[PDB]
Formats: structure tokens, C-alpha cells, sequence
């Protein structure tokens, strides 16, 4: 239909498109690498190559899709792995023997000769349906019931609902009649990879996303259906954190998007995607790639994938959303895409406006970050969903005031900056407890109250605890620890017992692998009691004793409940709940006798 | 390939500027078409079709801009992207920047061409770094070591003794599976490229795989300060592909020495000062990131194939810094840093490598219980802390008073002083297994008390404490 | 003993850290602007100018 | 004979430099050498006055012939280095008199000349080199302000409106100095007889500002191999060479160790130890100035003394007065040699002096008792080379040996 004009990299241009839409998708040169429309000049159009564009000709012909890019939603995504422009890859490798991924290759999404199940809800013939009407369910696997729901811009009376039975994608099971024409239906949909899912309302969210971390848990709270920024470090957050998301979080499905990233790291982890099952049903085994989709585009990548990554993955995530399901997208991306767009903005040869970055770079992660939340989706039966996203950023090392990251942190309510200084420390969680916050806190204080309502005042004195001993490290650093008091030497003591028992999770062992809540608000307490029970121990000071005198002794005297509150990080979660509780019941009751005796003794 | 076409040959040579011409009313001119550019005085240069709109073509030219003129240059279009020649062959010979061998031996007889730059290989199909290697050096070894497939670029300055720890690192480079490892195939092929490199450093470098005695195994391909800048914007891409057909093909593995990633980087601002796009960070071209992606993103292990990629681009800060978009870049990107330190050099050490901000992605993955010992990880940790923790004892002592230090103030500067001189410290032609070496690690982390090594675990502190 | 060495680290803080450091700052803020700020503003000149 | 002044003059081969230059100024010489056909680099920011180092190089050097180039370089200079080379002679294996000036050509143009023959200038400086190493000849090159020819490019590229890369300068900057200073080294000659010429490139970067960040000083210090760091401190005190020591440095170390090894073994020790002791003086004041003068070991005041001497002495030449305009490399390693050996003596006898107090807490008596033999250390720079190497070394000798006996009698004292 029209010809190639211009070739410079991802941008190329083709003459002849006369009327073309704006983002319409066309396919460029007998290989047919699909672009994207992304600046018209008239008849002429710009196109991303989306590709590797080496080899191109003037006069080779450009078609036009007609369509934006899309997606395509049904059955069969979960524990699949696509490219930027959705392709599968291990169908990719399987099909053609070759290990690499042949330039311009077309293959479906999903396989649509594949069988699948089917299951109506006892939907009735001429019963009118509406978009998101989850009238039938397929279990791509165990524990993973996928919920076939009418497109959103779909809506009818059933004349044919087919039985249940083993169907392949491209057939039809479901027939609508509306305004007097009749409307097939297969299982597999198509939708825009802008423009977010339909919602029917957007709520607020109440339940916490409980992950295995302890400083993520209760220091930094985030909800179901709520942003988080992490700096993207090594060692740990990217591969720990996310592990904890994987395997430890209570999400029901974990859509990971990685992009611009390193490429060793992500063989590692696809080749980890089928192992490492959690137990989290009661009765059976989930292996973690039944509840994972991961959408990986590697450096080498092209540019354009980088950002047709996100939104492909954010489609995902409202897709499950849509279902009810909750589902978490963890993002290594926005790092490099930024830096994509920022080539996309000097190819297009537009004026960047800080630092290179084109302008609208706040606006897109704007809109990329507020596609998630807490939704009561469409149709019937009522059902909620949710979508979190965890989106990585520069790394700590860095600046944050990278236009990158002060665009996130506008937005993002959630910052769990890890630490270099911490990371050098070898301290595997990293967190620092000083710039990270999450805003999220005033939300779960009903979570928090049925759940323990002594629980936010404790966690307010260890807040105050570790400010007091980041504030007053420099007047140690240079006055010297000769002048400090028995409250600062009791102070000392209860940050650096966080520090070591509660903030720091190796989660290489069992006993720390995932640390329950039960767990951290029972530690929590107990360093924040004895802590209490230092204070009114040197507060009483009497008898021609105490106040330092009292804090020694306690040291010494009441030295094997200091000792043992380390050893509660040892106490094995997967002994039961029960037991667990019963133990640091035990071990407070004990220090309640501590500075009690201590008290009667009056030094 | 049933009939074949003869490439054309334009003299419409509208403009020469730079290392640019820019040719006209030319037909068909394919992108990266390979050209061949034949002067009025009949010497012919090589360059490359930057890119390509209507009938005009900008043409790069490798060889420089030195004597074209409108009248008499003639100018074909192969048709074709570049495609080195490789063969089993090319392994032993010393190449220039282009691939033209400079060995005064014969052009190699291709096994095949492949387009530079070779496909990409398809992510559900490459494997985690598998075996680890021992360096010789004892930094990298017994920390942030170094496994098969892995990318840890070398950080260093001028000055820097960064070209000899890579000779080091090439005579040293050995496998290390329970110190078990003819291995004509374990043999690591190194594939070295230099680019813009003093000819006293490439001297340097010739005669020192010479006297290795791995002339039979090595393969160098320079390009030299005085060669065309051009040149070497292609010259790791060669590099890359040849060890991508010697390990992927051939099944062998395969070593990557890139030199001076920072004149790569000069190149590609040349280039694109050139043809005149959007700068980037401090005046790069904006897709610089995007180039060393595809340029360290060609190595790591593959599922297929029992061949394997392990690249060492060794990198000079331009500043000594790090916010330079070239290091940042190569951070953002390679799995790894090894750093090499002024201060070090001031108090003259050898191998100046500074630990602290030393650190592999895999190290964690690359020890194993054949790798290493258990503990090994143990002592990584250990040393972390303990390092950290002097240097931060070591500012208090400076702040307050060398007196008015604690003992265990003076114990960790003990460990620091004791450190730095014994552990970091190796010889320049002494290689040394990883066992001891571990052993001599547990001497250091036990002048410390059992006490104070809370990060090690006690089972391994009851392991090899004692000794 | 005490006020000799407290009056010695006052006198050495006064006269050396904070008179090293603000040439550092001052050093830094020139480069920072006269350097990345005028060169960013002259390639987007000369942008404008090709493009003009 | 006429050749294209861009291209490089061909040669049959390039081989490994192994003949040091010889400066005749005692810290270049020793501390950061040089090899014939190598390439240096002076940055010399503003009043440090480079250009007497490179008159005295050009007068002293070994060099079979001299270029001489300034770009942008001012014009009294080169008028002052046409007025005296001519009376300047030159002592040859004959010792016939013989004027500088003849084995000396400029090619400077001066500040006032158009810019745009600055690069014009240092090419045909460095062809001209070239043509006289072809010959067999071993010749070095100065080139005078190569910043000049920075800026130069920058003007001419600025009106070109070609993009900056950084700082105005454009991309292209590397490049081209990196291929100026490429044209240097030690090469075989072509032809018959089998002629091995050099040229020697010592060029000079004047950094805007003072700061060695400077575009220009970096690419310079990135391919460059041998550096010699002008500060403003030691010029500010009047310390002349002004050479510092910690930025500085030769990556020709180790190809000289032959050289050295045959010379004398001991210089590539007393070498280190040197380098060593001004490092530590650099830590020492540094740890003085942030506790203070007391609380000072009297094993660190023996190592800040004696590195006064260095600092004093060795690494100091006057460069306008007789003995100081010269330094054999002979003298050279006496005077190092001597000061080393003061400071092993120190070492013994604080490793041993009857007790702590002897030992090491007595160094100030030591000092007071052996002053006539530290001032004789001290004034052996000031002895002037015209007294023949015969001489000169007996009077060393003596020196070293009366200096040991002095210190060991001393030592055998009262312990």
C-alpha cells in the first residue's frame, strides 16, 4: 500500500499513507517487522520499527493494520513468557528448532488449536448479559479457575450458550443478540494496550500486602492494589524482594514485566519459574508458574519493546484484576524506560526539557502508575479485583532527584529505598528506615486495630527509637559515647537489638525465609517492652542507686533475656502459630519478672 | 540463488564533510548497505550507509575523508550488511580494526558469513552461569568471583595497571571445579579487542600472549589510537561475533577481553557530532545505552549449545568518577564492577583492586560446594562487614584521636592494615589455588575474636575457626 | 588536658574543615553550572539553529 | 624532498624504546623518567612558566637534534631562544665548541599570529621530526601550549557549526591529539644502512583554570605515558622545578629496568623507598595538621626529616645558577643514594640504640650531634658539575662513608 521513505534506526519513514491513524500499527518490508505510528507530516507517516531495522530498501512496501496495538486476552497466559509485542517464546523455540528468534516472525499469542475445558454458570438461553459478565470459568490449571467474562464493549441476550466440553480458542461458545444483530464470541479477546480495562468504581483499599519481609510488613505498610517504589539494587529487593512477591505474598498472581535489565539475571529466573513451588494451597503444592506471567525483554531488545513492555504487562494485570483475582505487577522497567524514551525523543528530534528527558515522561508514568488500585469490576456477579505495582527505579547509589525518580515519588505512595551504605554493610534487607515512607499508613489503622490495637503505639516508639539513634550517631561520632546517659545507653542498646534481630531477614533459612506478621508484631512488642521496662528501671533510680548503675546491672544481671530477644529471630515460624505464640507470651511473662525482681532487689 | 546481480557503482558524490559523504540520486540504497569506495587515485576504502532517506544516502567511511572529491570518486553499493568471515581458522592471528589480518599470513578462507551484530537469541533459551572459573588474582577470586557467562567489567583510570591485571587475568584464567581443572575445548579461546590503545600497549600486549605460550588459542584484534576512528565503533562487534561462531558453533569456550570501552564511546559521540542528532548526557548521543546493551548483551551461556561466553570489558572512568554515562551505563547493564583505586596505587600495590565496591550479581550462584568451600560465602560476608566497620573505626580514630580509639577500634585497624598489605597484594606472575587461599581469608576474619564475627554462622565458625 | 584537646579539634574544625569544604561547595556549584548548564543550553541552540 | 605533512612518514618497523632521556634535572630524571622516543606531557598552568623546563631540556637533553614549536606561544620567548642558544655551547666526545642553535629549529609562530595555522604549526614541527629521525638521528619535540591548538580547533570548528561535544571542543579532539602524540616513538629506519631513529614528543597542555579536568588534559593524560604534574603550591613557594611528586608518574618504569639494573641495582630501590618516604610525609603532615605538631613519633620524625632533605635538595634544582642548570644522572644517584642510606642508618638506629630512649627518643641529639654531616647532605646539590665525574664521585664517597661512620660511632655511643 505505501513505501518506505526514511531509514534511521527505529525511525523510519513511508511515504504514501495518505489517511493513517494516529498509533495505528503497520507492518514495514517483506519481513513485516509491526511499528507503530508516531508523528504524521501528511501523507507521509513515522514508524518505529519495533525491530531490528538493518537491511531496509526504499519503495519496500508498508501496510497498514488498521488497529493499535493489542494483546490478546483468554486462556492459556499464565506461565507463559512474551516479548513486548506479545509473542511466545518458548512456542517460539519449540516451533522453529533454532535457539535464536527469527527477524519478523508471526505467531499467535496464544495456540488457538489448544484444548480447554469449559464450565457455564448456569446461563439460560435469551438471558440479557453485559460486559465482564463472568458467565463461565476454565481451569488452565490447578488452582488457577480462569474466568471467561464478556468483552466491555460487548453486551446482549443469549440466544446460544454452548455446553460444557473441551473447546479450542478459535471456536465460539457464546452468542449474543442486541439491536437486532447477532454477536459470536470465542474465548480469546483483543484489547488496546493503552487505554486501561473498563472499571465500574474505584475503591479504597483496606488489606495490606503482608510480604515476607519484616521491614516491608510493618515499618513500611503497603495495601492490595497499591503503588511501591523500589531503587532496583542487586543482590537483594530485585531478586529477594521479588522472590517474596513470587512465593511469600498473598496475591493470588504475579504478572513480571521486567525490561532493560540484565539478561543473565532473568535466564536465571525463567529457568526458576517452573521450580520453586510454595505450599500455599492446604492440600496441594503451587508451583509458583501456575499464579506467574512473565513478559521479558532484555537489553538487547529494541527500544520500542521497552515501552510497549509496561503497558503490555499493566493490560495483563487489569485483565486478572478483572476477574477478581488480586494480582501483583512487579516491574525491573522505568529505569530503562525512561532512557527509551528519552531515544524516541531525540530520534523524533524533539526539545527535552530537563536533563534530556522529553517532557511527557512525567505525564506516562502518571498514567502507567495510576492504572492500578482496588476496582469493582464489571457485570455480574459483583466481584473486586486488584493490581499492585512495584516499579523499580535508578539505583540507590544515584541521585534522587533524577527527574526518573522525583516523577515517581510525585506519584508512588509507597518508597522502600534500599541503602548502599546498608548493602555494603552486607544487611540483606538494605531497607533504609530514614528516607523510605509509605504514605498508606492512615488506611490500615482499622486493619490494625482488629488485628492488635497495642501494635501502632509500639511501632511509634520504635520509629521514635530509631530516629533518636540516627540523630544523636553524629553527636557520638563526635562528642563521644562518654557523655552519653543511661536513657541513651538503654536507647543504643534497643537500636542496635533492631538493627540486628528485627530489620535484618537472611531469608536464606527456613526460620527467616518469610517471617508471618504474628511473628514480627510479637518481636516488635517484646524489644519495645523491654525497652519500656529499661526506661522506668532507670527512671526510678533509687535506693543510693540506679539510673546507669540500674542500666549495668540489667545489662548484667538481666544479660540472658537481652541475649535470648536475638535468638527469637531463630524461633522457627513453621513450628505453628500456636506454639510460636505461646513462646513469646513465655518470653514476655519472663521480662515482666525482669526489672520486677530487679525492682524488688532496688539495686 | 538462481541468478545473481552485479552492485551498482554511483559517482554522484554531492557533500564530504567529516568522516561523512553524502551521496545523491542514488536508487535502491538498502540501510547498512556495505560500500566500496574507490578514489580518483584508484585506493579503495570501506565504510557503511549511516542511513538512508529518498535518493540520498549518508555514507560513513571507515578509512577516512582524506581524499574524496565530486569528479573522480566512485562509489558501489554491495547490497549487503557487513558480514566478517570466520573459521576455525581465524584462532592464532592478530587482526586490525576492520578484521584485515595484519599477521603477514594469508586472509582467512571463511567456514561462513555472519552479519555483524548476530540474532538474538531467544530469553526462554539461555541458562544462568553455570561453572565458575579461578582468576589467579586472590581479589576476584575469593571475592565477587568470576563464573562462566558472567560480564564483570574492570573500572579504572589512566594510570591504572588496568592492561597488565587483563594480561594477568588471561595467563591466570583457568577452571576451578573442586581444583580439578588437554581441555582443548575447556580452553578459553580468549578473544582480545583493543581499541585506541597506544602502540607501546599494544607491543605490550603482543608480547605478552607470545610469551604465554597461547599463541595457538588467543586471537587479537587492534585498533590502534592512530587508526581511523571509525573503525573502531566496528571493531567489538568483530570481536563479538567471532567468539560467538568459535564458542556457539565450534563449542568452545570463550573468553572477552574489550579494552577501553570509553573509546568506543568517544567513536560513537564522534559519530553522532557527525550527523549532527540530540545529544545525550554530557553531549553522548541518546541511544549510547542502547549500543552497549547490544554490545555486552552478546555473552552468557546457552541451553543449546555446550559453549559459553565470559566477557571482561575493561573500563576507564574518563574523571576517575562513575556518573559518567559510559560507567553508568555499563552498570546499569553488566552484572558486575571490579574497581581499581587510586589510593591503592598511591601506596603501591600491584593488583590495586579496591573489595568495597567490588561486587558480583552471580557470586552467589558461582560458589558451590564443588566451587568453593561452604563457608565460602561465609568469609565474603565477614570480610564485608569487617572491612566496613574499620573504615568507619578508622574516620572515628582520625576524628577523635588515635588514643582515644577502643581496643576493638585498633583491632579492626589492625585487620585493615594486615589486609591491604598481605591479602590484596599478589605477585605479577604468580598464579594461586582457591582453597588455601580461603584458608589464609579464615587467618584474617580469626585475628578477629570469635565474638565479633556475629555474620559468620557458628556451624561454620566451628568448621574452620580453629584450623 | 580535656579544653586543650576540645579547643584544638574547635580551632583545627574552624580553620580546616569548614575552610576546605566551602571551596569544595563553591568549586562544585561553578562546574556543576557554568559547564553542564551553558554547554546543554548551547546544543539546544544549536539544534534550534539546524533546524531553523 | 616534499611529504603531505598530515600523513605519518613511513617506517619499516616500531620497536621498544629502551635509551632514557636524560634531562639533567634530578626529579624527572630519577623520580618520573623518560625514554627516548616517549611521549610526555607538562600541563604548567599559568605563571608555573613551563617554558624554562623546556628550554632546559632542549639544552641538556641527549638528543641528536632539536624542534622546537610554540603554538600560541609568546613572541619574547622565542626571541630569547634564539638570542642565547647560539652562545650556548654543547661539550661533544671532541669537546670542540658548538652552538645549541645549529642542532635546534623552531617552527613557533607566535600569539599574534592567525589561529588557524596553530595546527599547520605542530604538524609540520612533528613531520620535520620525523624526517630528522629517518635520517638515524634521535630527536625530541616540544610543542609549546597545544591548548592553543584546542582552542584553535574549537574556533574553527565553532564556525563550521559543528556540534560541541563538551566544553565547545569539539568530538573530534581525541582523535587527532591522540594521533599527534602517536607519531611519536622509537622506530627502524627504512633503507640502507640499518638506521634506528626516535622522535620524542614532550608536549605541553596549559589547563584553563588550573584544573586538570580540563578536555584537552584529559585526552592528553589518557594517551600519554609518561606524566609530569606542575602544581601551583610548589610555584607559589618558589620551589622551581615545582614537579609534584604524587601526581606525577611514568608508565616507562619498567621498561628501563634493564637500563637501571646495568646502571646501578640500587636505584630501583632507593627509587621505591623514596616514593615511599614522600608518601608518608604527605600522610604525616596531613595527620599533623588534623591533630597537631605534638604527640609526634619519634620514628615519624625521622621520616619527616630527611624527606625535608629530599624536598630541600634532591627534588629542587635552581635551574639558573651553575651546579643546578645540569644534574648528571651519576650525582643524581649519589645524592639519592646518600639520603636513603641517612634514612636506613635512622631505621637501625632506631631499631637498636640501648633502649627506647637512644634508640629513637634521642633523634633530636642525634640531629644536634651529626649536624655538620646532615648540612654536608644537605649542601651536596650545591657542588657544580664542572668539577669532572671523578670528582664528583670521590666527593660523594667520602661523604657517604663519613657520613655512615659518623652516625654508627654515634650510635656505638652510649650504646
Amino acid at each position: 500500500y505505501g513505501y518506505v521513505r526514511k531509514v534511521s534506526g527505529p525511525v523510519v519513514i513511508a511515504d504514501g499513507m495518505n489517511g493513517a491513524a494516529m498509533y495505528e500499527l503497520v507492518r514495514v518490508g517483506h519481513d513485516n517487522l509491526i511499528g507503530e505510528i508516531i508523528r504524521l507530516e501528511g501523507d507521509s507517516a513515522t514508524i518505529q520499527v519495533y525491530e531490528e531495522t538493518a537491511g531496509l530498501m526504499v519503495n519496500d512496501p508498508v501496510l497498514r493494520t488498521h488497529k493499535p496495538l493489542s494483546v490478546e486476552l483468554g486462556p492459556g497466559i499464565l506461565g507463559n513468557i512474551f516479548d513486548g509485542i506479545q509473542r511466545p517464546l518458548k512456542t517460539i523455540a519449540i516451533r522453529s528448532g533454532d535457539v535464536y528468534i527469527p527477524r519478523g516472525v508471526s505467531v499467535p499469542a496464544l495456540d488457538k488449536d489448544t484444548l480447554w475445558e469449559f464450565q457455564p454458570k448456569k446461563i439460560g438461553e435469551g438471558d440479557l448479559l453485559t460486559g465482564g459478565d463472568l458467565y463461565a470459568t476454565v481451569f488452565e490449571n490447578s488452582l488457577m479457575q480462569h474466568h471467561v467474562a464478556l468483552p466491555p464493549d460487548a453486551m446482549g441476550k443469549v440466544t446460544y450458550v454452548a455446553p460444557a466440553g473441551q473447546y479450542s480458542l478459535k471456536d465460539t461458545v457464546l452468542e449474543l443478540e442486541f439491536q437486532g444483530v447477532k454477536k459470536s464470541f470465542t474465548m480469546l479477546q483483543a484489547w488496546p494496550v493503552r487505554t486501561p480495562r473498563p472499571v465500574s468504581s474505584k475503591l479504597a483499599a483496606d488489606t495490606p500486602l503482608l510480604t515476607g519481609q519484616r521491614v516491608l510488613d510493618a515499618l513500611f505498610p503497603s495495601v492490595l492494589g497499591g503503588t511501591c517504589a523500589i531503587p532496583g539494587a542487586f543482590g537483594c529487593g530485585k531478586t529477594v524482594i521479588s522472590q517474596a512477591l513470587s512465593k511469600y505474598s498473598n496475591s493470588d498472581t504475579v504478572v513480571y514485566v521486567g525490561c532493560g535489565e540484565r539478561g543473565n539475571e532473568m535466564a536465571e529466573v525463567l529457568m526458576d519459574f517452573p521450580q520453586l513451588t510454595m505450599t500455599l494451597p492446604d492440600g496441594r503444592e503451587e508451583s509458583v508458574m501456575k499464579r506467574t506471567t512473565l513478559v521479558a525483554n532484555t537489553s538487547n531488545m529494541p527500544v520500542a519493546a521497552r515501552e510497549a513492555s509496561i503497558y503490555t504487562g499493566i493490560t495483563i494485570a487489569e485483565y486478572f484484576r478483572d476477574m477478581g483475582y488480586n494480582v501483583s505487577m512487579m516491574a525491573d522497567s522505568t529505569s530503562r524506560w525512561a532512557e527509551a524514551l528519552r531515544e524516541i525523543s531525540g530520534r523524533l528530534a524533539e526539545m527535552p526539557a530537563d536533563s534530556g528527558y522529553p517532557a511527557y515522561l512525567a505525564a506516562r508514568l502518571a498514567s502507567f502508575y495510576e492504572r492500578a488500585g482496588k476496582v469493582k469490576c464489571l457485570g455480574g456477579p459483583e466481584r473486586t479485583g486488584s493490581v499492585t505495582i512495584v516499579g523499580a527505579v535508578s539505583p540507590p547509589g544515584g541521585d534522587f532527584s533524577d527527574p526518573v525518580t522525583s516523577a515517581t515519588l510525585s506519584i508512588v505512595q509507597v518508597f522502600w529505598g534500599l541503602d548502599k551504605k546498608l548493602a555494603q554493610r552486607k544487611h540483606f534487607p538494605s531497607v533504609n528506615w530514614l528516607i523510605s515512607y509509605s504514605k498508606y499508613s492512615t488506611a490500615l489503622e482499622s486493619f490494625y486495630e482488629q488485628f492488635d490495637p497495642d501494635f501502632i503505639n509500639i511501632r511509634t516508639k520504635a520509629r521514635e527509637v530509631l530516629q533518636r539513634e540516627d540523630d544523636l550517631n553524629e553527636i557520638v561520632q563526635l562528642v563521644g559515647k562518654d557523655a552519653l546517659a543511661e536513657g541513651d545507653k538503654i536507647t543504643l542498646e534497643t537500636a542496635k537489638l533492631l538493627r540486628e534481630d528485627y530489620l535484618a531477614q537472611n531469608a536464606f533459612t527456613p526460620y527467616d525465609k518469610f517471617c508471618p506478621f504474628y511473628k514480627s508484631v510479637w518481636m516488635m512488642r517484646n524489644i519495645i517492652h523491654f525497652y519500656n521496662l529499661a526506661n522506668q528501671a532507670v527512671e526510678k533510680g533509687a535506693g543510693m542507686d540506679g539510673q546507669k548503675i540500674t542500666y549495668t546491672l540489667i545489662k548484667h544481671r538481666l544479660g540472658d533475656l537481652f541475649y535470648r530477644l536475638v535468638s527469637q529471630k531463630f524461633e522457627d515460624p513453621a513450628e505453628g502459630e500456636p506454639a510460636l505464640v505461646a513462646k513469646f507470651k513465655k518470653l514476655h511473662e519472663d521480662l515482666t519478672a525482669g526489672f520486677r525482681a530487679l525492682e524488688d532487689e532496688t539495686r | 540463488e538462481g541468478t545473481l546481480e552485479v552492485a551498482m557503482e554511483y559517482r554522484t558524490v554531492t557533500g564530504v564533510a567529516g568522516p561523512l559523504v553524502i551521496l545523491d540520486k542514488v536508487k535502491g540504497p538498502k540501510y547498512y548497505e556495505i560500500v566500496n569506495i574507490r578514489l580518483g587515485d584508484g585506493t579503495m576504502r570501506r565504510g557503511q550507509v549511516l542511513e538512508v532517506d529518498g535518493e540520498k544516502a549518508v555514507v560513513q567511511v571507515f578509512e577516512g575523508t582524506s581524499g574524496i572529491d565530486n569528479k573522480f570518486t566512485t562509489v558501489q553499493f554491495t547490497g549487503e550488511v557487513l558480514k566478517t568471515p570466520v573459521s576455525l581458522d581465524m584462532l592464532g592471528r592478530i587482526f586490525n580494526g576492520s578484521g584485515k589480518p595484519i599477521d603477514n599470513g594469508p586472509p582467512i578462507l571463511p567456514e561462513a558469513y555472519l552479519d555483524i551484530s548476530g540474532s538474538s537469541i531467544n530469553p526462554s533459551e539461555r541458562t544462568y552461569p553455570e561453572e565458575m572459573i579461578q582468576t589467579g588474582i586472590s581479589t576476584i577470586d575469593v571475592m565477587n568471583s568470576i563464573a562462566r557467562g558472567q560480564k564483570i567489567p574492570l573500572f579504572s583510570a589512566a594510570g591504572l595497571p588496568h592492561n597488565e591485571i587483563a594480561a594477568q587475568i588471561c595467563r591466570q584464567a583457568g577452571l576451578v571445579k573442586r581444583l580439578e581443572k588437554d581441555g582443548e575445548e575447556d580452553n578459553f579461546a580468549i578473544v582480545f579487542a583493543a581499541m585506541g590503545v597506544n602502540m607501546e600497549t599494544a607491543q605490550f600486549f603482543k608480547r605478552d600472549f607470545e610469551e604465554n605460550g597461547s599463541m595457538e588459542r588467543v586471537t587479537l584484534f587492534l585498533n590502534l589510537a592512530n587508526d581511523p576512528t571509525i573503525e573502531r565503533i566496528i571493531t567489538p562487534r568483530i570481536a563479538l561475533t567471532t567468539a560467538e561462531y568459535l564458542a556457539y558453533e565450534c563449542g568452545k569456550h570463550v573468553l572477552v577481553i574489550l579494552t577501553d570501552m570509553s573509546s568506543y564511546a568517544d567513536a560513537l559521540r564522534e559519530v553522532s557530532a557527525a550527523r549532527e542528532e540530540v545529544p545525550g548526557r554530557r553531549g553522548y548521543p541518546g541511544y549510547m545505552y542502547t549500543d552497549l546493551a547490544q554490545i555486552y548483551e552478546r555473552a552468557g551461556r546457552i541451553e543449546g549449545r555446550k559453549g559459553s561466553i565470559t566477557q571482561i570489558p575493561i573500563l576507564t572512568m574518563p574523571n576517575d568518577d562513575i556518573t559518567h554515562p559510559t560507567p553508568d551505563l555499563t552498570g546499569y547493564i553488566t552484572e558486575g564492577q571490579i574497581y581499581i583505586d587510586r589510593q591503592l596505587q598511591n601506596r603501591q600495590i600491584y593488583p590495586p583492586i579496591n573489595v568495597l565496591p567490588s561486587l558480583s550479581r552471580l557470586m552467589k550462584s558461582a560458589i558451590g560446594e564443588g566451587m568453593t568451600r561452604r563457608d565460602h560465602s561465609d568469609v565474603s560476608n565477614q570480610l564485608y562487614a569487617n572491612y566496613a566497620i574499620g573504615k568507619d573505626v578508622q574516620a572515628m580514630k582520625a576524628v577523635v584521636g588515635e588514643e582515644a580509639l577502643s581496643s576493638e577500634d585498633l583491632l579492626y585497624l589492625e585487620f585493615l592494615d594486615k589486609f591491604e598489605r598481605k591479602f590484596v597484594a599478589q605477585g605479577a606472575y604468580d598464579s594461586r589455588n582457591i582453597f588455601q587461599s580461603l584458608d589464609l581469608a579464615w587467618t584474617l576474619l580469626r585475628i578477629f575474636p570469635r565474638e565479633l564475627l556475629h555474620r559468620i554462622p557458628g556451624k561454620t565458625l566451628d568448621q574452620y575457626y580453629s584450623r | 588536658l580535656t579544653l586543650d584537646e576540645a579547643i584544638k579539634t574547635t580551632n583545627r574544625r574552624v580553620n580546616a574543615l569548614e575552610n576546605v569544604v566551602k571551596p569544595r561547595l563553591e568549586n562544585t556549584i561553578t562546574y556543576i553550572k557554568g559547564e553542564l548548564d551553558e554547554l546543554e543550553r548551547e546544543d539546544f541552540f544549536r539544534l534550534k539553529k539546524i533546524q531553523g
